[PDB]
């Protein structure tokens, strides 16, 4: 019918519009967030196709090196660190903090502080 | 002011960033 | 019914579903990014009603000890730390890492460790 | 595979987590 046709057309417009609305806010909101966690925690967190987390420090000595954490994570479990070129360099640290203390946050924090100290004018 | 879908959208996502 | 109407009904459903499926994906993903951010950095980043950032240590003495940051400028990547009840207890850490050195990373890093130190290991 | 809507949707989101 003429009423049905026109009545339905509005639904499509609205839904299509919602899709556009949804994407814009979400894109904008997510981008702003990630900046906060970088600016704040001094780690950029990148998801890989494999849902593994790659962290690159703000104070990283080299652009190329970074850390990658992978999780079995069906649930919110604890991740296990996968070896990277950078990861080998910072031995001990891991022993002290991950192997022994078992706290990823302590490891990063320690690492972050360490990197800062190295960062020097000359 | 604020459009409806946007308002609707905004609330859904903003909820997604708590507890 | 009408071939014209049928198309709209099918069109509508997909579009509703497309938004529908899309919203679901964020749920899984957003949580998955946060919990990773949380277990790794040892901080839960929440965005307030006033679009301020509220941080809470995985090692918090009591719950509701949080910290709040507000972006000074939307464009400018630097955030002021707002006074809060828990902020009072870290006069020291603030003095050293936030003004003397102007580094949230340093500041949080060094805090995460102090709080991690006060964990009854009984 | 996966249904199409989830698929395009999924792709859209994943690209957001990048530099």
């Amino acid at each position: 019918s003429s009423k049905e046709v026109a009545e339905l057309k509005k639904q499509v417009e609205s839904a299509e519009l919602k899709n556009q609305r949804l994407k814009e806010v979400f894109q904008t909101k997510i981008q702003e967030f990630r900046k906060a966690c970088y600016t704040l925690t001094g780690y950029q967190i990148d998801i890989t196709t494999e849902n593994q987390y790659r962290l690159t420090s703000l104070y990283a000595e080299h652009p190329g090196d970074c850390l990658i954490f992978k999780a079995t994570s069906p649930s919110g479990s604890k991740m296990q660190l996968l070896e990277t070129e950078f990861s080998h360099t910072v031995g001990e640290l891991i022993e002290v903090h991950l192997r022994r203390q078992d706290s990823i946050p302590a490891f990063l924090s320690s690492l972050t502080l360490e990197l800062f100290s190295r960062q020097t004018v000359a | 002011s604020p459009t409806v879908h946007t308002k609707e959208a905004l609330g859904f996502i903003m909820n997604m960033f708590q507890a």
